[PDB]
């Protein structure tokens, strides 16, 4: 049995640690909602 | 239950301890997650009960109390924040500029950002604060790092 609890608000926060790239991927959607590289 | 909006852990004592299984959105009355994370169950909300209102195990999203409320999209070009609530830690902006899941249906903004598994239902922002979609369905690439869809319902 599943419970929440509240982690913070919902906020823009300005000098966040900026990061990660930003690749373009080609990818398919199956019935199950499970996404796959197409190469 | 607690309805103030904002964002919200996911737990489970079914398992040892106490586990985080994913996160979620509060807003209008309306709790937010995926699907994966609940599979659809009834949640607590301390005393208060949540009930599924919609879902979809293709889009992987799922609302409680009332048809999901988030609407606002990506607009192609800026930086985003991933507020990451990962299991035992606490919650955390991460500034990105999304990448792109190009399908037959169109393209779906997409963040390059590994987290734990039950960091899933965590919130994308823009600039103003609004929702743009939920964090935990992707893929894993060439490297064997993860990246997510942003994954946005449709407001009725
Ligand atoms: C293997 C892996 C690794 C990581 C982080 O390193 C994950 C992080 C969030 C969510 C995940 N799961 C999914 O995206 C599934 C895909 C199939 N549809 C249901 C959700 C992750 N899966």
């Amino acid at each position: 049995d599943m419970y929440i609890e509240r982690a913070g608000d919902i906020t823009w926060e300005k000098d966040a640690e900026v990061t990660g790239n930003s690749p373009r991927l080609d990818v398919a959607l199956d019935e199950s909602g499970d996404f796959s590289l197409v190469e | 239950g607690e309805t103030t909006d904002g964002v919200y852990r996911v737990m489970t004592r079914r398992l040892l301890g106490s586990t985080q299984v994913g996160v979620g959105v509060m807003q209008e009355g309306v709790f937010h997650t995926m699907w994966h994370v609940t599979k659809g169950a009834a949640l607590r909300s301390g005393e208060g009960r949540l009930d599924p209102y919609w879902g979809d195990v293709k889009q992987d999203l799922v609302s409680y109390c009332g048809p999901w409320k988030l609407d606002a999209a990506w607009d192609g070009l800026s930086e985003v924040q991933l507020l990451a609530v990962p299991p035992g830690e606490r919650a955390k902006n991460i500034q990105t500029l999304p990448g792109i899941f190009k399908t037959k249906d169109g393209d779906i903004g997409a963040v390059a950002l590994d987290y734990p598994a039950g960091t899933s239902g965590s919130p994308i922002l823009d600039k103003c604060g609004r929702v743009i979609g939920l964090y935990g369905n992707g893929v894993v690439i060439k490297n064997g790092s993860y990246v997510s869809a942003i994954t946005q319902g449709k407001r009725e």
